[PDB]
């Protein structure tokens, strides 16, 4: 008996994809002066990657969705290259002898943290987009493996605790037969995408991803607001007869 | 020279004065804003509608002359979930200047929207020789707002 908010009504049958992410480890160890110059280079070298990789995601958004989604990446990229971040990230490492992943986190977290103090739900969501930029930056310096939702060769359903605007751009709409997540509800443009895309999807599942493993076969009712996990053929036949009634209706 | 006609009635405003860094910083393209005073949004050029937001509050059109425009009513208006707007046209529709695309409820939006400021931007900046921004009061589907070469 699992119920969500249902963002788009419809029905779908397919395998379940699970987005697993390892927790990012931050080093609280302080660096020495000789390590100050090396840590800055690591940041620049790590920042050098995300610079080119972020640009690749932008081009996919323009062709995939359009100029409406292409410019959002330019803002995120332009904000990341802000000359204020370069001086502030380097100053803490040089002044506080802190690590690049720990020092850089404070800079992006510091601004996003200021935005959360705001008493507006609209300003808070944008703070989520800015937080995402720094979150991936830590992975880029460490060089953590990225699943990339573009590497999908088979049709599957997309299940995740929550998706960030960046994933929605490099997402395969034709290979994803639906979207299911336990986010808050409206979420940024995601839950909104199901509405505009007109595809069945849930965003308030609450804890479905913890009950689903990748490669699981799931059927989305998006009509009775229920999910069937590994149902026998007799159950599908019964569900198919109901679908025929809906088509007639 | 291409003349962009006012997609809504109102007063021209600087795009830099729009309470949104993405528009103000023209990340999305360059153009002008309009403080609206009417009830409808029309085609600012002869061309084809491209995309209409599912909240029916913004749209894309490409002129026959090859210019890509993007008219977005108000600031953060998607948060209203379609309230106060009515899609009149369809995506892919061929239109002539002045054709109605969407009608809106001003008073409602004036009350509910963070801002009714309406950017009108060129999303094709790299394909244009010059953008000359006009000034003043405009009248829907009549008064030119931008001149391009
Ligand atoms: O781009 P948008 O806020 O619908």
């Amino acid at each position: 008996m699992i119920s969500g908010i249902l963002a788009s009504p419809g029905i779908a049958f397919g395998k379940a994809l699970l987005l697993k992410e390892d927790e990012i480890v931050i080093d609280r160890k302080k660096i020495s002066a000789d390590q100050v110059d090396q840590e800055v280079e690591r940041f620049l070298s790590g920042r050098a990657k995300a610079s080119a990789q972020l640009e690749t995601i932008k081009t996919k958004a323009g062709e995939t969705f359009g100029e409406e989604k292409e410019a959002i990446f330019e803002g995120h990229i332009m904000l990341l290259e802000d000359e204020e971040l370069e001086q502030e990230i380097i100053a803490l490492i040089k002044d506080k002898h802190m690590t690049a992943d720990a020092a850089a986190h404070e800079v992006i977290e510091g601004q996003a943290s200021a935005l959360e103090e705001l008493d507006d739900e609209y300003l808070k969501e944008r703070a989520a987009d800015v937080r995402d930029i720094g979150k991936r930056l830590l992975r880029n310096i460490l060089g953590l493996k990225i699943i990339d939702l573009s590497a999908i060769q088979d049709e599957v359903i997309l299940v995740a605790a929550d998706l960030t605007p960046s994933e929605t751009a490099q997402l395969n709409l034709k290979k994803v037969l639906g979207f299911i997540t336990d986010a808050g509800g409206r979420t940024s443009h995601t839950s909104i995408m199901a509405r505009s895309l007109e595809l069945p999807a849930i965003v308030g599942t609450g804890s479905v991803t913890s009950q689903v493993k990748n490669d699981d076969y799931l059927i989305l009712d998006a009509v009775n607001n229920q999910v069937y996990v590994n149902p026998t053929n007799e159950v599908i036949d019964k569900m198919r007869a109901v679908q025929e009634q809906v088509a007639s209706e | 020279t291409i003349e962009i006609i006012a997609p809504l009635s109102g007063e021209i405003v600087n795009i830099e004065d729009v309470p949104d860094v993405v528009f103000a910083e023209k990340i999305v393209g360059d153009g002008i804003a309009i403080k609206p005073t009417g009830n409808k949004m029309v085609a600012p050029v002869d061309g084809t509608i491209g995309k209409i937001f599912e909240t029916n509050h913004a749209f894309s059109i490409e002129s026959d002359s090859g210019v890509e425009l993007f008219v977005h009513f108000g600031i953060d208006t998607v948060e209203l979930k379609g309230e106060g707007f009515k899609r009149i046209a369809e995506e892919g529709q061929r239109v002539k200047v002045g054709d109605t695309v969407i009608e809106f409820d001003l008073p409602l939006l004036e009350e509910k929207a963070k801002s009714t400021l309406t950017p009108v931007v060129i999303s094709n900046m790299d394909e244009i020789k010059e953008l000359i921004k006009l000034s003043g009061s405009v009248t829907v589907g009549e008064t030119p707002v931008i001149r391009i070469k």
